[PDB]
C-alpha cells in the first residue's frame, strides 16, 4: 500500500543532463547512478516533472508534492519519490531492429530493492526473478553470456561482433517477467552490459547552431535510447486517499505522457509510467 | 573520464616528437580540426574506421594527418610504460612497434575495450595539449 | 543487554547537512566527523529520525526518548544515542558494479571503539578484526595496498583512485566479517580511502529551481553514496525492558525503513538498522 | 592518601556549557579557562558527573562527595575536586586520521601544577617531562616547531595550521609519557595549539527543532573533539580506605564510562578516567 | 569556509590589473558566468583540463576568458608573497613567472595539492569580489 514500483517507458530519445563539463567528444552527458554508473533519473527531476504535469490540480499538488517555492506557508510533501534506475535498454542487432538488454547485476539490484522496499506485488516477482537469476548463473558457470529466450534470436549480434546470443532451452521466461522487462529480452553479463552502456557506446546526437544558414556552434549530446525502461519507487507517506487515487489513476492512464529531462521543445524526454502489474 | 596531468605531458612530448608543435610553440591550425574529427569519428563510426581514415598517408589533406595517429601511438606507448605489474596481468602492457600499422595492430589484437579506452583518452589528451599552444 | 552496536545500511543517497556556509561550488555539504573527517551522522539527527519513526507510540517515545519540546513537564531521555560513523563506502569498479571500501584506519577505529564501549558481541569481533588487521599490515609491509578477498575480484580497478586491487591469498575473511563490512569488500590504505571519501570524489549532484521553464536558482549538492554502511552505539540506561524490547524489535525488523537527513520527499537518507550479529 | 592526577580521555564529543552570553553565531559555548582561554571543566561539573555515576552506592557518595541537596542533615564531602585542564587535543592530519596535539606551554603548566600539588607519582614525571621540554627547547632554538616521535609520522601535515611535523631523532619519548599524552603525539608551539583550540576551529554543529516538518528553532553548538585528554587533581583529605579504594578501583576499571557534559541522551561527553601510573 | 578579506583585496587588485573592470566600476556581463563556471569545471573535470580550457586564447567566446586565469595567477602570486617563510611549513612561496602559462606551471610543478587549494580559494575570492561591480 505504502510502496509501489512504477516502470518508465520512454517514447523518444531522453536526456537528463548531469550538468558537468566534459572536455571530450560529448559536451552534454546524461545522469548516471552514483554507485552502479548506470543511466538514471534523479528523484528531484522525477518529482519536478510529475509536479509540472499535475500543476493544474492545485489542491492535489499541495497535498501530495508540497508547497510551491517561496510560498508563505511551507508545508512538506507527503508522497516520497525515489530515483529511477535503468531496467532495460534497447540494443541494436542484425536479426531484429533492437533487443531489450538487461544485465544479471541489474536483475540482482532489482531483486534487492524489492526485498528492501517491500513493493505491493513484490513476492511473486522476487521468487521468479531469483529463480531466473539462479538458472542463468548455473548455465553461465562464471563466463560471459548473452542469453535470449526466443529460439529465433540465436546467433544475433548484440551491438558488437564479440557479443553473440545463445538460447538456453532450459531457462524459462515467465510472461509477466517478459511484460515487465520487455519483448525480445537478452540477459547480458555485467561486462557486456557495461560496455554497451558506457560513454563510448551510448547513442549521441549531433547538433549545430546556424547563423544565416552558416554553422556557428557544434556539439554532441548523449541520449538514452528510445523505448528504454526505468523503475522507480513511490512511497505513500500517509497522504489523503482520494488525492492518491487521482494521482495513480492519472499517472497510469494509457493516454498520459509525461516529459522528463531536457530538450522538451524538441521532443526528447516523453515517457509513459506504468504500475507493477500483479503476477 | 578524467585526464591525468601525466597523459597531457605524454601528449605534449608526442606532439613535439612527431612534429605537430614547432620549436616556437606553434602548430598548424588544421590539426585542431583533425583531432576533433578523429574523436567524432571514433565515437560515431568506430575505432577501426577512424584509425584507418586518419592513418592514410595518400591524402588530399592540407597537412600530414597521419602524424596524429603517430602521436596516438606514442601516447599509448608512454601510458603502457607506466602500467603496474598487477595491471599487466589484466591489461596488455606490450609496447606497440614503431613501424607497425596501428589499424592492423588493433585488428590483430581484436577490438578490446582497453584499446578503445586508451585511444579515446589519448585523443582527449591531444586536444587538451593543442589547446595549450597557439594556432600559428 | 547494554551498549550494543547497530549498523546502518543506506537504501538510497543520504544527505545530512552540516549547516556551514560554503561559498564555493558545493553550497550544501554533508556532515563529517570532527576528528577523522569521515562522513557521519550526529546523534541528534539519529535520535530525531528514530523518534519520528516511533512518534505513533506515545508511551514508548516518552519512556525511551524523553519528552516533547513543548510538553509542560520535562522528562530526560533514558536511551543514549551515539553518532553514526562511516564503516563501508561503495566505490566504482570494472569487474563488478561496485566494491565495499574500508580502510585500515577505519578498522582500527572500529576496534578501539568496540574495546572502549564493550559491545554485546564485541569480544569475538575484536579478536577476528585484530587478526585481519595484523595480517593486512604484515602483507602490506608499509606500502599502499588495495586487498580483495574473493579470488574473482583480483585486478578490480577503483575508478576514482585508479588502483587495481590485489588478492592476498593467505589472509582469510570470515563470513561474519563479510556480513558486517559488506560483500565485495576492498581494504585500502588510509590515503586511498581519504581520497575516495573527500569532497572532490564524493558524488556531487546539480539541482535547479524552474519558474515557468526558466531556471530561477542553481546549486550543487553532495551526498553519501547508496549502500553506504554506518555504525552507531546505543546505550540503554534505566529504561524499562518491555519498551526496550519493543524498540529493538521494531528497529531491527526487516520491514522497517528509517529516513535520516534531508530531502525526504525525494527519497534521500532511507536506511535499515541492523544489530551486531553474534559471531 | 594525597593529591592525585587523573586523566579524562573523552570517548565522544564533549559539551560542558559555560552559560555565558554569546556575541556570535554559536549559542552554546564550552567552558574555557579565564586566564589561558583553554577548554576546561569546572570542578562542580566533575563532582556532579562522578557523583551521578556513584549515586547508587549511597555510602560511598555520603563519605566522599557528601550529603544530598535535600538531606535533612549536612555532611561536608571529604574529597576536593579541582579544575580539568586540557592536556591534548586531536588535530586533523594527512598521513593519519588525526594526531594528539600538545604544546610546550601546557607541558610547562602541567609541570608547575604537579610541583605545586605534589601528586603521588609527581617526581619521576617532573624529571622526565623537564628533560623532554629542555630537549625540545634545545632543538627548536626559538623557532616554531612541530615534533613527531614516531619515525613513520615524519612529514605529517597539521591541516588547520599548515605546518609540517619534524622528527628529532635524539629526543626519546618514554613509554609512560606516551601513555599519559597519547599515541601519535605532536608537540608544537602554543600559538598553533591556541589557534587549533580557539572558537573558530573547535567543531561547530548546526541543530534543528522540527514540528510536523516545520523548523521551529535553529541554533549552533560548540563541542570538544572526541579523544581529547584533560587532567584534574583530586584531593581526598583523609577518607575511609575502603571507600577510597572502591572509588579508585571503580574509576580505573576499563568498563567504567563517565558522562561529563550537557547532551547525555545523544552521547556527548562520555569519558574514561585514568590514574597517574607509576613511571 | 569563511570569507577571507585579504584574498578579496587581492582579487580586487587583480581584477583591476588584468583589465576586467573598466575605468568605471563596470565589467562585461559574461565574466560572471566565467568565474562561476571555473570552480564547477575544476571540481567536475581535473584542475589541469579546466585551466587549459579557460587559459585557451583564440577561442570562440564573447570576451577574453584567459583574463580570469591572469587574475587567478595574480591572486596566487599575492598569496605566496604574503605567505610566512618558516621551517616546517608546507607552502612554497615562489612566485609564478609572468612569462609562464598557468598550465605549464602546474604541469612541471606537480604534487599540486597546495596549488589546487590556492586556485579554489582564489576562485571563491574572485566570485565574491566581482559582486562589488556592475555588469554592462
Amino acid at each position: 500500500m505504502t510502496t509501489r514500483m512504477y516502470v518508465i517507458n520512454t517514447l523518444s530519445n531522453m536526456h537528463v543532463g548531469s550538468g558537468e563539463v566534459n572536455y571530450g567528444v560529448i559536451a552534454n552527458l546524461i545522469q548516471r547512478d552514483s554507485v552502479t554508473n548506470l543511466p538514471n533519473i534523479n528523484s528531484s527531476g522525477l518529482k519536478g516533472a510529475i509536479r509540472e504535469y499535475f500543476k493544474e490540480n492545485e489542491d492535489l499538488v499541495r497535498e501530495l508534492f508540497g508547497s510551491a517555492p517561496r510560498d508563505e506557508k511551507t508545508l512538506p510533501g507527503k508522497v516520497r519519490f525515489f530515483e529511477a534506475n535503468l531496467l532495460s535498454m534497447p540494443v541494436r542487432s542484425d536479426k531484429v531492429p533492437f533487443l531489450m538488454a538487461i544485465s544479471d547485476e541489474v536483475l540482482q539490484e532489482l531483486i534487492t530493492k524489492m526485498k528492501f522496499f517491500n513493493c505491493e506485488e513484490a513476492t511473486q516477482y522476487i521468487s521468479h526473478l531469483s529463480t531466473l537469476l539462479d538458472n542463468i548463473k548455473t548455465q553461465a558457470q562464471g563466463t560471459d553470456f548473452a542469453y535470449v529466450f526466443d529460439p529465433l534470436l540465436q546467433g544475433a549480434i548484440i551491438e558488437e561482433v564479440s557479443i553473440r546470443a545463445t538460447c538456453p532451452s532450459h531457462i524459462p521466461l515467465q510472461p509477466s517477467l517478459k511484460k515487465l522487462l520487455g519483448d525480445r529480452l537478452v540477459i547480458l553479463s555485467h561486462k557486456y552490459f557495461s560496455i554497451l552502456s558506457d560513454d563510448n557506446h551510448l547513442p549521441v546526437l549531433s547538433r549545430n547552431n546556424l547563423e544565416n544558414g552558416q554553422s556557428a556552434n557544434l556539439w554532441y549530446e548523449q541520449v538514452l535510447p528510445r523505448y528504454s525502461r526505468l523503475y522507480f519507487m513511490l512511497m505513500d507517506g500517509n497522504a489523503q486517499s482520494e488525492y492518491l487515487k487521482k494521482f495513480r489513476d492519472t499517472l497510469c492512464t494509457p493516454s498520459t505522457i509525461i516529459q522528463i529531462g531536457a530538450n522538451a521543445s524538441i521532443g526528447y524526454g516523453y515517457c509513459q509510467i506504468s504500475e507493477l502489474s500483479p503476477f | 573520464m578524467k585526464i591525468s596531468k601525466k597523459q597531457i605531458e605524454y601528449a605534449i612530448e608526442a606532439l613535439r616528437a612527431n612534429n605537430i608543435i614547432t620549436n616556437d610553440n606553434q602548430y598548424p591550425k588544421v590539426f585542431k580540426g583533425y583531432i576533433s574529427s578523429f574523436g567524432a569519428a571514433v565515437i560515431q563510426s568506430g575505432l577501426i574506421p577512424a584509425i584507418i581514415f586518419f592513418e592514410n598517408e595518400d591524402n588530399d589533406a592540407n597537412a600530414d594527418r597521419h602524424k596524429i595517429i603517430g602521436v596516438l601511438k606514442d601516447i599509448i606507448n608512454a601510458m603502457r610504460q607506466q602500467y603496474t605489474v598487477t595491471d599487466a596481468t589484466i591489461l596488455v602492457s606490450s609496447q606497440i612497434p614503431a613501424n607497425y600499422s596501428m589499424a592492423q595492430y588493433i585488428i590483430e589484437h581484436g577490438n578490446t575495450d582497453q584499446l578503445l579506452k586508451e585511444i579515446t583518452e589519448a585523443a582527449v589528451a591531444m586536444k587538451l595539449a593543442l589547446r595549450m599552444y597557439k594556432s600559428e
